[PDB]
């Protein structure tokens, strides 16, 4: 289980499965290890991972699926990231 | 004064207007449905209007300008809008008198 | 069933998932794979409660239930450093900015 | 179109089991094509409903007029009744492209007008008065249907 290290706009280094990692479509692009932003901040980072996380786990899978949950002002600063990042 | 003859020919044309295959669009939005029978709708529908309510204010009085109807028109279309879906044809049919009714106000200016 | 986490360490962040079952050490070994990191030189904790090596996920607090993979708990960790262990750092997320007058 | 109710006239009772957490309408697609709004379920209840076999339902958040699963897909045909037992119909939401569930939460808390007063990149703006509608999504999903058909 491979895993690459994304970076921020604030030093902060994200650890996420490489597999998981994948289901950015720009990313994607850059990997067919390393990869550094600047318009993303940490907050923003964090929260992309956890619907990295979430994505795959709840995917194609028939079991009923929870809630994506998203704070007021990270919404907008994510809408931008989900646009970048696609999705 | 003059504004209650043509706010009057301006609506009357709407509320006669038969469509395409003949038949009445405006039909439905003349009368708003009865308060206990359709009480879903009215909590959604913060602001209700029937075209009866709008012929009642210009029998009335109440429109002092030919704008001010514009605005009080596009509201029951809103509603229409609202309450109703994309497909249905009450939907379809805000769209069609929204269109309509500034062409019968093209027709003054 | 299973556990989603954060081993949150300075600016690092380490985001895996285990299963409610397994315990302390087994966690360690995933460390020790994207670090590369041996078990000893690594001393795992929870609200700062130095966990075990052998304690069960499930009794810990991690369950299904507070480990979800869009809320997933954090789970910070000390290094040693000459038999001496290091204080338990990790330097929090940036804040969210300010909501917009149209938001509000 | 391609998708509209069959007026067979016989029942089946069915059970509108909301494993959702919003306020889920149900769309019941009349005999020619006039989506219905019947009433709403919120999170749990689990209302029977007194349908027909041949008939269509699908489902939406009454306030974003959203995409929900009935049964892990898109639409929803009450088989005829068995043993007595009525026919469920479990709702959930789906797995969205961020996109989406962030333009849900912008969409849900900037007022349909003030939707340009804010802060963001161009290109998203006009992903905004993008707001999920019925008949896009249906006559999209008559156009995938005739694209493996």
């Amino acid at each position: 289980m491979m895993y690459v290290k994304l970076i921020s706009s604030d030093g902060h280094e994200f650890i996420v499965k490489r597999e998981h990692a994948l289901t950015s479509g720009t990313i994607k692009a850059m990997l067919s290890n390393e990869v550094n932003f600047r318009e993303i901040p940490s907050h923003v980072l964090s929260k992309v991972c956890m619907y990295f996380t979430y994505k795959v786990r709840y995917t194609n899978s028939s079991t009923e699926i929870p809630e994506f949950p998203i704070a007021p002002e990270i919404a907008l600063e994510l809408l931008m990231a989900a646009n970048f990042l696609d999705c | 004064p003059k504004l209650t003859k043509q706010m009057n020919a301006i609506i009357d044309t709407v509320i006669n207007y038969k469509d395409s295959s003949g038949r009445q669009l405006s039909e439905v939005f003349i009368q708003l449905p009865s308060r206990k029978e359709l009480p879903e709708y009215y909590e959604l529908i913060r602001k209700p209007v029937d075209f009866k309510k709008i012929k009642e204010r210009i029998r009335n009085h109440k429109y002092r300008s030919l704008g001010d109807l514009e605005k009080d028109v596009m509201l029951l279309c809103h509603n229409a809008q609202t309450f109703n879906l994309e497909g249905s044809q009450i939907y379809e049919d805000s769209i069609v008198l929204q269109s309509v009714f500034k062409s019968a106000r093209q027709k003054i200016a | 069933m299973d556990v989603f986490l954060m081993i949150r360490r300075h600016k690092t962040t380490i985001f895996t998932d285990a299963k409610e079952s397994s315990t302390v050490f087994e966690l360690k070994r995933i460390v020790e794979g994207i670090l590369k990191r041996p078990p000893d030189e690594q001393r795992l904790y929870k609200d700062d409660q130095l966990l075990d090596d052998g304690k069960t996920l499930g009794e810990c607090g991690f369950t299904s239930q507070t480990a979800r993979p869009q809320a997933p708990a954090t789970v910070g960790l000390a290094f040693r450093a000459d038999d001496t262990f290091e204080a338990l750092c990790i330097e929090p997320f940036s804040s969210p900015p300010e909501l917009p007058d149209v938001m509000k | 179109p391609v998708l509209r109710s069959v007026n067979s006239r016989e029942p089946s009772q069915v059970i509108f089991c909301n494993r959702s957490p919003r306020v889920v309408l149900p769309v019941w697609l009349n005999f020619d094509g006039e989506p219905q709004p019947y009433p709403t379920l919120p999170p749990g209840t689990g209302r029977r409903i007194h349908s027909y076999r041949g008939h269509l339902w699908l489902f939406r958040d009454a306030g974003t007029h959203d995409g929900l699963l009935v049964n892990q897909t898109e639409l929803f045909v009450p088989s005829l009744n068995v043993d007595g037992q009525p026919i469920f119909a479990n709702i959930t939401l789906p797995v969205y492209t961020l996109k989406e569930r962030c333009l849900q939460v912008v969409r849900s808390l900037v007022k349909p007008e003030n939707y340009r007063r804010l802060d963001i990149v161009r290109s998203l703006y006009e992903d905004l008065e993008d707001h999920p509608n019925v008949q896009k999504d249906l006559e999209r999903l008559t156009q995938e249907r005739i694209a493996h058909q």
